[PDB]
């Protein structure tokens, strides 16, 4: 039951006998009435560009979104499992899901596997308690931030965010700031490129998903 | 008795797809079908046979329950979940899925990593040991919205050029897939 | 009050440690044909070269529930863990469905997993010997 | 620690004074030489007037603190407000029984009517020590002497605030893993008071 | 050496329409301990060249001794040392790069990263980088260490190509450098608040500013 | 590489095998494991490629120089002592290399044959028997050796050893070259 | 232990024509994820109508080019300003590379020029000196993307002999544009040196990422 | 390539200089100048047939 | 005494240019680096140069890896009036186009030939060096060098560097009046074997068997060439060389 | 650091004041946890008014100090009394040129009629730094804050003595490798003064 | 100002690096017979697997002497090291005793080792060579 450990010894033996086992800029910015998440759209299998238009913004729930780095399959699987749990909990409670609930589920699931599930996430959302932004580490640690960056291009994006962030930001200002950080990651990092995807979650409104906001 | 490795190439045409695999001429082919969905697997041969048997099992049960054939997107999701089940003991394979949806008629191709991460491509997918040289040949030769004859010629030329650049009993198997007719061809070099 | 499972290794081994598949000809030896493991799997091979996370994953839920029972005993008394264990035992005992492996609804209600999904649920996890109802009847009844 | 895990290079202080206790810390989280969070709240609330600060593995300390808060809610539903000693004992049991797999150290500061404010420290390993004041973290090593020269029993609130501010300012000055703002919580009979001091304040002390 | 002990973090430099600007903070760190405050890591070599060094501090002092010896040997015995026989930035960089590569080939490297900034005798701007491996390159913006990942994306906003150099005034370049230093002090754990800056202009010469502090820091968004 | 040496009443018999270096198909007719040190002293060697031939040729050159200089032939004992000295000197400042030497001579002044074996570390032993390479032959030699054996009996004993050894060699054992050193000098046995 | 090597990630291409030679390279210098510079030439005119490029570890390539240029200076001094032929330069470079047999340069080297009959010539060198004359040679990252593109449009067996210089320049630009699209280390510019009987001419073309 | 006849002649003369300081600054190699004169006859592509 | 004064009178030290070897290698004082009959080889100045070289020679860029000579079959034998040397010319393609065909056999002299069978650079460099040595010897002695002497020179040279990292297996084939036709095999381990028939390659057992089936000393030139070509074809188009007392003659696909 | 060697785990302080300089240290030499020498004089004299204290390998620093004393005797025979800067430069050259083989750190204190009392510090690696005061050793880490809070320029002799005594007493209190008696040398224009303080005196501070 | 000797490893190798023993038949190769080292000692084997202390011991006294000369240059001037080196060179060059290897009395006085003993003093220590003529050729440079 669950994830299998079969063929572990066989795979190790193959690795010992010369059998090669076969084998991003993300930002989140809070503003005065919501939160924005943005990402680059380049997908590479090593130095080769596999896809120039890749959707990296994933939906935990209609108003709770996330993006990830690290092992891609782990990120997708964990996001989908927590989305299923969140949907079931919302149906059970007859209430809108809270971002803190998704944070707790993700934290406990990642801590259970002791860092062997390589999922590093930025999770933004809006619920009846307000707007929330969180960063989640593979080993099970989480943090709260007003603006966060992730991926190989995270340092350039963080520099841009540190240059042009204020307490009181409008929706347009936050969208521009997030897009600028993603553009800096695109220009100055080899892992990031192509287009920018944005998602804006405002209190009291539907989530607005803008794919290819700047091409 | 040594049949490990190989190359599989998938391309999209106008309203058709092409999927081709290498062969040793002269019964071990790396392309299987479960109705109108085609799967080509490269890598460890034991894992290839095991995955083929498992997917035949699961698609037979799916058709018995649903009373209809499975579509390429649903099969892609199934392959992804099956590969992820063996998270810590994964098969040493690279799979590629090709097909045409029975209802919408849109062509579909995709590739996978060893633990089921999906790479859905609009132009072509290359799987194999090198995946760097034949990849460049396919990049130089591919053109979008080709007719089935043009697509067959393009993919066959890519395979032949890959075969010439690094043998003796080399062969190829090509599938040209349309919504109503599937043509299987052999290339003897 | 554990968090990570502890004391998972076996402190001793024997050739008749698995009472289910003991040979009838030589009762002190296991029956390799009815094990249906492949025919070349000595028990000693299971003592080495394991994944360091397999034991943690296998015993995680039991460890969490044992910590919860210890907390109840510390805060409420002996009666609360006694009653929880009694309910779980009654639910588990009176279920015998040899054709299915899915857990019951009432067990998930008691475990507070009514609207919770894990990979164990998603991946619940042919043979010539011992794939019949009668083997399960014998195991359940201790025949 | 585990490879690739997040460590807690903090500066933690807890000082008992005439009217209660004060718990203070810096707000830097690092990933080596890169500051991943300029402003992190290191003051963890475990109960209404029982707070703590953490060191070692961040994930392990978060899991332990969540379990302890759950335990204290269960205790409160039965017997009411728990003593700081009970919370310290639960922390100690969790840290000691799992010390072969989890790296965790805790500083617990509490107030209750019976004992009038207490400080406990649980270093790595799981032993517990009740102290008039405690310091922990990477920067604490640089202020062992200064604190030993400047602590008095039964100080006023302002004197304790100044003492903690000076000590943490030196710890920030010398340690590279200690950061920007100083956060403090004052626990007395009146209630819970939160204070923050900015670099332009304490760097001129 | 074989492992650095006392180190400096980063030097950042930019070209503008009439000259170059370089800057570096004043800190020598002993592991995670911020041990020495007051380390000058910008060395003026003549009146037309500034050298910024990051890495091992003992090796940096050795390089300073080499530069002083070079300056003294320039005047032995040319009476035109202050005249057209003065040292050029290209000469200094060529010497330093040769030294770095030769010591790399000797398996006894100088654990440093070096930026040479200045103005040639014909008014051209010179900005070059060389590290402990002997790798050399030039660009309108240069940085070492953490700056190379944070300060460079900011400065490339101002000067993105060679055609942007004539459009960039000294005020804009200095503002960009100061903001990049503030960002570095925000996000670098081995950084210092105090830094030094140097402007080399083909008209006004060398301006060396010391005891510059990061100012206007936003900490109020605590909660 | 296999070398055998048998000392009999009047002579010394030395048998050596061919090389077959590494997967190289060679057809040739020569002995590359034997150097004639002097008209009445022969040397057989077995060991690492390159080093052993260099050492053997160096020893041969030194002994030829001595013979030309003095117009006189060294005794087998002096030759063996010089070889031991040079072998111990070679590994004085380097990692030792695998080498085993059998020196067979006929002392004209004493009118008697002599056989010595020197190993890779420089240990010289005077022996009536001797073998290096494949590892039983000692038991057979101990069972069927007499100090007063004639040349024919020694050759028969060597044939018995060769027949015993061939049944364990992987069928690639070609013709073993056999040489005899006695009062008339050095000759090669056709068989 | 100190590691004396590094990697800077370039791409070079040499093509020999009927009466001309071409050596081109991308102008981006990177350190494994970061862009050190967007314009850093790697193809150099060495005198006597010889163009040289050493792609890989940048310090080693700079050292090799420096040594070759100094050797050519002394060759002119010691032989009455005699023109150095391309084959003699190839032998000099072979000796320079093999002189570091036990501490090799970590570079791939290509030189181009005209032979004694006036025809285009390109020589490729292995890191320890093994060299050969070739019609076309692509080196570095994305060589596996550039060679098939060239082979798709040229019959090395329109035949390459009858191609003009402008057509070769356009084909090189197209191959580099495709490689820039498909490869993350290729971009920011392309520089082409053309050797003819009139000398060496330089061309520059901007690539993606500016 | 073949060496020029003049280059070879220059090398021989540089050797002949060795009774004093060498052409490249080498120390003295011999105690007296040579007592020989040479006629060097060659052909090369640069200068044809030459006699030195 | 003035030189002593100069040594103690005070930049050059850091450049390491007070050493004459460094000045010569960088061509400061002249082109004497290109004037050494015995080339100078740089070695890392550490305690374990061999471990350093071995570790760094097995680690990413395909174009920065040391080129290895083809392991394809190579054959050589001597019938009655010369030597037949046979190779397979099936070159291996890569990211390049060849202006002309490559050759697996090095032409040391108009009378000497060698085979690579190892590291390409080592074989090319050291066989060109051997050609230089043979030319100087022939100029000195006014006679063609014996094949034994040339093979011995190559063997001594490779043995002096034994264990440093070189890899090369070559077959020196020649024909002189005093010796006749002679073939030697020289390895980077110092091995030097004289022989009549040599077969070194990926598949060489088949070629050796075909040779042994129909080998005789009374073969004619055409018969010997045909036998060599057939042996190569059996092993796995075919470049042939016939070596006689007047030199070697090359046959493309005869 | 070679295996089986002797390391200089100590607490070293040097403070400049109004009339000159003072150099102070503890007197403990330990091999592991065993106190090999309970009473050690760590104040090394390289010239009449130029003293030093050593850290790192004991043998390496002893050899370097012997060479420095020899060098300063030659200099004195030629030019007279050297400055503290000259001795610091010789120490730095010796430590830097051999840093790949020797582990040495030096604190140099000196007096002369021109510069009027100076302190130089050469940490491991071979760099030199001139400071108004310096601390070094394993026990110095615990008094980085205290010293930074209690040093004033141009203090009197008694104030400097008290400051050094307090700081070294705290370092002794917290560091295992430090203990015993406190030794101090006062270098002024009036001469050289020697001071010793016993545990029964400074432990009551 | 070195205490422990530094820069003791070779940076280049060649087959003619030993000018004293070179083959007359092939001048680019060394003469194995006249080396008299066992005949199976390639130069490459001398580049690896040495005792770490051997280079330190072999160059110790030269390093101390160089440090002393550097100190004299710094404190006294160029003339003092020049004169010391001139004296030592004259003493060493005028001594030629092919039958003995002991150092002279005057060399010991100049080195200030009149009443000092080291293990080099206690332990000062074929077919071809080791004769007077080889020493004559090596000394005269012929």
């Amino acid at each position: 039951a669950g994830l299998s450990f079969d063929n572990y010894q066989r795979n190790n033996f193959l690795a010992e006998n010369s059998h090669t086992q076969p084998k991003t800029t993300i930002v989140g910015v809070k503003f005065n009435n919501g939160v924005v998440i943005a990402a680059d759209t380049r997908s590479t299998q090593g130095p080769i560009v596999a896809d120039k238009n890749c959707a990296k913004l994933h939906r935990i729930s209609p108003k709770i979104w996330c993006a990830g780095a690290g092992t891609a399959a782990d990120t997708e699987a964990v996001t989908q499992l927590i989305g299923s749990n969140i949907e079931l909990h919302s149906l059970y409670t007859s209430r809108e899901p809270r971002v803190v609930s998704a944070l707790q589920m993700l934290k406990q699931h990642l801590f259970k596997y002791q860092g062997h599930i390589g999922a590093y996430l930025i999770v933004a959302g809006v619920d009846p308690t307000g707007s929330h932004l969180f960063s989640i580490h593979a080993h099970g640690s989480t943090d709260v931030g007003y603006y966060l960056s992730l991926g190989s291009g995270s340092l350039a994006a963080m520099a841009v965010l540190e240059s042009h962030w204020k307490q009181d930001l409008t929706k347009e200002e936050a969208i521009k700031l997030a897009s600028d950080a993603i553009q800096a990651g695109i220009w100055n990092d080899l892992g990031s490129g192509s287009n920018v995807d944005v998602c804006v979650m405002e209190i009291g409104k539907d989530a607005e998903y803008l794919r290819n906001y700047t091409p | 008795s040594s049949i490990n490795g190989g190359i599989v190439v998938a391309m999209t045409g106008k309203d058709c797809v092409a999927i081709a695999c290498d062969l040793r001429l002269g019964k071990f082919e790396k392309i299987f079908h479960y109705g109108h969905v085609f799967l080509g697997i490269t890598g460890l041969a034991t894992d290839v046979t095991t995955l083929n048997e498992m997917f035949r099992y699961k698609t037979n049960l799916y058709k018995l329950k649903e009373e209809r054939a499975i579509e390429p997107e649903t099969f892609t999701q199934l392959v992804s979940s099956s590969l992820y089940e063996r998270r810590f003991g994964p098969y040493f394979v690279g799979p590629v899925v090709a097909g045409i949806n029975s209802k919408s008629g849109k062509p579909f191709i995709a590739g996978f990593d060893l633990i089921g991460c999906i790479d859905e491509a609009k132009d072509f997918i290359v799987s194999g040991t090198a995946s760097d040289q034949l990849f460049g040949m396919c990049e130089s030769l591919y053109e979008p919205n080709l007719e089935p004859e043009d697509l067959f010629e393009t993919i066959s030329q890519a395979l032949l050029n890959a075969a010439d650049r690094d043998l003796s009993g080399w062969g190829a198997v090509v599938y040209i897939i349309k919504k109503d007719e599937v043509v299987k061809r052999y290339l003897k070099m | 009050m554990n968090i990570v499972p502890q004391d998972t290794f076996k402190s001793q081994v024997s050739t008749d440690q698995d009472k289910s598949v003991l040979s009838s000809a030589v009762p002190s030896l296991p029956d390799t044909l009815r094990q249906q493991e492949g025919g070349a799997v000595p028990l000693s091979t299971q003592l080495n070269d394991r994944h360091p996370l397999e034991s943690t994953l296998k015993n995680w839920e039991t460890t969490q529930r044992q910590r919860q029972m210890e907390q109840y005993r510390q805060i409420f008394g002996i009666a609360e863990p006694m009653k929880r264990t009694m309910e779980m035992e009654i639910v588990n005992r009176t279920d015998f469905n040899p054709l299915s492996t899915n857990g019951s609804i009432h067990r998930d209600i008691l475990l507070n997993k009514e609207c919770s999904i894990d990979w164990e649920d998603v991946y619940p996890g042919s043979t010539m010997v011992g794939d019949d109802v009668h083997s399960k009847i014998e195991k359940q009844l201790g025949i | 620690l585990k490879k690739g895990e997040v460590s807690l290079g903090t500066s933690i202080m807890a000082v008992t004074f005439k009217d209660g206790v004060i718990l203070g810390a810096d707000s830097r989280t690092t990933t080596g030489a890169y500051i991943a969070n300029r402003v992190t709240d290191k003051l963890t609330r475990v109960h209404d007037k029982i707070w703590c600060c953490r060191s070692g593995s961040a994930a392990d300390t978060q899991a332990i603190a969540d379990i302890v808060q759950y335990h204290l809610e269960l205790y409160t539903s039965q017997y009411g407000t728990p003593s700081t000693e009970t919370a310290a004992s639960v922390f100690k049991e969790l840290c000691y029984e799992n010390k072969d797999n989890l790296t965790a150290g805790i500083i617990v500061a509490g107030y209750d009517d019976k004992n009038k404010g207490e400080v406990y420290t649980i270093p790595l390993g799981g032993s517990v020590h009740k102290l008039p004041y405690a310091i922990a973290g990477s920067g604490s090593t640089f202020i062992y002497g200064y604190c030993d020269k400047n602590f008095r029993e039964n100080m006023s609130k302002e004197e304790t605030v100044d003492f903690i501010k000076h000590s943490l300012s030196q710890a920030i000055k010398w340690d590279g893993s200690s950061g920007g703002v100083i956060r403090m919580v004052v626990l007395t009979a009146a209630g819970v008071e939160r204070l923050i001091f900015y670099p332009d304040e304490y760097e001129q002390l | 050496t074989q492992q650095p002990i006392v180190t400096g973090t980063s030097v950042i430099s930019m070209k503008y329409d009439n000259g170059v600007i370089i800057a570096a903070d004043n800190l020598g760190s002993y592991g995670s301990l911020l041990r020495f405050n007051g380390v000058e890591r910008l060395i003026p070599v003549g009146d037309n060249t500034v050298v910024g060094i990051s890495g091992d501090i003992s090796d940096m002092q050795h390089i300073e001794r080499l530069l002083k010896d070079l300056v003294t040997e320039n005047a032995y015995d040319n009476p035109l040392a202050d005249a057209e026989e003065a040292l050029e930035p290209s000469y200094i960089f060529e010497y330093l790069a040769t030294v770095m590569y030769q010591r790399r080939s000797k398996m006894n490297p100088l654990w440093n990263a070096i930026i040479v900034a200045g103005v040639q005798s014909n008014g051209d701007q010179f900005l070059r980088y060389v590290n402990l491996l002997g790798v050399t390159y030039s660009s309108p913006t240069l940085a070492t260490g953490f700056g190379a990942h944070m300060a460079n994306p900011l400065l490339r906003k101002v000067v993105d190509r060679e055609s942007d150099i004539p459009k960039t005034t000294v005020q804009v370049a200095e503002e960009a450098i100061v903001n990049a230093m503030r960002v570095l002090y925000y996000r670098d754990a081995r950084s210092s608040r105090n830094f030094s800056l140097a402007i080399i202009d083909k008209n006004t010469g060398l301006t060396f500013k010391k005891n510059l502090q990061v100012e206007n820091m936003k900490w109020d968004f605590a909660k | 590489d296999i070398i055998l040496g048998i000392r009999v009443q009047d002579s010394v018999i030395l048998a050596s095998s061919k090389a077959v270096t590494r997967g190289i198909s060679v057809l040739k007719d020569s002995d590359d494991k034997t150097r004639q040190l002097s008209p009445h002293t022969l040397m057989s060697f077995a060991g690492e490629a390159g080093d052993t031939v260099q050492f053997a040729e160096y020893i041969q050159a030194n002994i030829q120089l001595y013979s030309i200089r003095e117009d006189y032939e060294l005794s087998p004992q002096a030759v063996s002592s010089f070889v031991r000295q040079e072998l111990a000197k070679s590994i004085r400042s380097r990692r030792p290399y695998q080498v085993n030497v059998l020196i067979g001579g006929y002392d004209k002044k004493k009118n008697k044959p002599e056989l010595y074996q020197i190993d890779y570390l420089g240990t010289k032993v005077e022996l009536p028997y001797g073998a290096h390479g494949y590892s039983y032959t000692f038991f057979l030699l101990d069972h069927h050796y007499r100090p007063d054996m004639t040349t024919e009996e020694g050759l028969d004993l060597l044939k018995l050893c060769v027949q015993e050894l061939e049944k364990r060699m992987p069928m690639d054992f070609k013709g073993v070259i056999v040489k005899i050193v006695d009062k008339d000098g050095i000759r090669q046995v056709d068989d | 232990q100190f590691n004396p090597y590094g990697d800077n990630g370039g791409t070079i291409l040499g093509i020999a024509g009927e009466d001309f030679a071409v050596l081109a390279g991308d102008t981006r210098n990177i350190t494994d994820y970061s862009i050190n510079s967007r314009y850093e030439p790697k193809v150099f005119d060495c005198g006597d109508n010889i163009v040289m490029s050493a792609n890989g570890f940048a310090a080693d390539g700079d050292a090799l080019v420096k040594r070759f240029k100094n050797s050519v200076k002394w060759y002119h001094f010691d032989h009455n300003d005699k023109k150095l032929s391309i084959n003699s330069a190839a032998r000099n470079i072979q000796h320079l590379l093999y002189g570091k047999r036990f501490f090799p340069y970590y570079v791939h080297t290509i030189i181009a020029g005209l032979d004694e009959d006036g025809k285009g010539a390109v020589y490729s060198f292995d890191p320890v000196g093994s060299y050969e004359r070739e019609q076309c040679r692509a080196g570095g990252a994305a060589a596996s993307l550039i060679m098939p593109f060239l082979d798709n449009q040229v019959n090395f067996k329109k035949p390459l002999k009858y191609l003009s210089v402008e057509e070769v320049i356009k084909l090189v630009r197209d191959s580099f544009t495709s490689a820039t699209e498909r490869h993350i280390q290729v971009g920011d510019g392309l520089e082409i040196l053309i050797v003819t009987k009139d000398g060496v001419r330089k061309e520059f073309y901007e690539l993606k990422r500016d | 390539e073949d060496i020029n006849v003049e280059s070879l002649t220059q090398s021989v003369c540089d050797l002949a200089l060795r009774f004093g300081e060498g052409a490249s600054g080498e120390e003295r190699l011999m105690s007296r100048p040579f007592g020989v004169a040479l006629l060097i006859a060659g052909h090369d592509a640069d200068d044809g047939y030459q006699l030195f | 005494m003035q030189a002593i004064a100069d040594s103690f009178s005070v930049l050059v030290k850091e450049l390491q240019y007070d050493n004459e070897q460094n000045l010569e290698s960088d061509f400061v004082t002249g082109a004497s680096q290109f004037q050494r009959l015995a080339p100078s080889l740089t070695v890392p100045p550490i305690a374990s140069p061999q471990q350093f070289l071995r570790a760094h020679t097995d680690d990413r860029n395909p174009d920065c890896k040391i080129k290895i000579a083809h392991g394809t079959t190579t054959l050589a034998f001597r019938f009655q009036g010369g030597i037949i040397v046979a190779v397979d010319s099936r070159a291996t393609a890569g990211n390049w186009v060849a202006s002309q065909t490559v050759k697996k056999v090095i032409e040391i002299n108009p009378f000497l030939l060698g085979t690579m069978a190892g590291g390409a650079a080592d074989c090319q460099f050291w066989e060109t060096w051997l050609g230089s040595q043979c030319r100087l010897h022939e100029l000195r002695e006014k006679e063609r060098i014996s094949v034994a002497a040339a093979s011995k020179i190559l063997s001594n040279l490779v043995y002096q560097y034994k264990g440093a990292g070189l890899s090369m297996g070559t077959m020196i084939c020649g024909y002189t009046r005093k010796e006749g036709p002679t073939i030697y095999y020289v390895d980077s381990d110092g091995t030097r074997l004289k022989g009549d028939i040599f077969c070194v390659g990926s598949g060489q057992t088949f070629a050796y068997g075909v040779l042994d089936s129909n080998y005789k000393w009374d073969l004619s030139v055409e018969d010997a060439l045909y036998l060599g070509k057939r042996s190569i074809l059996a092993a796995a188009s075919v470049n042939l060389y016939h070596v006689t007392e007047d030199g070697w003659i090359y046959h493309g696909n005869h």
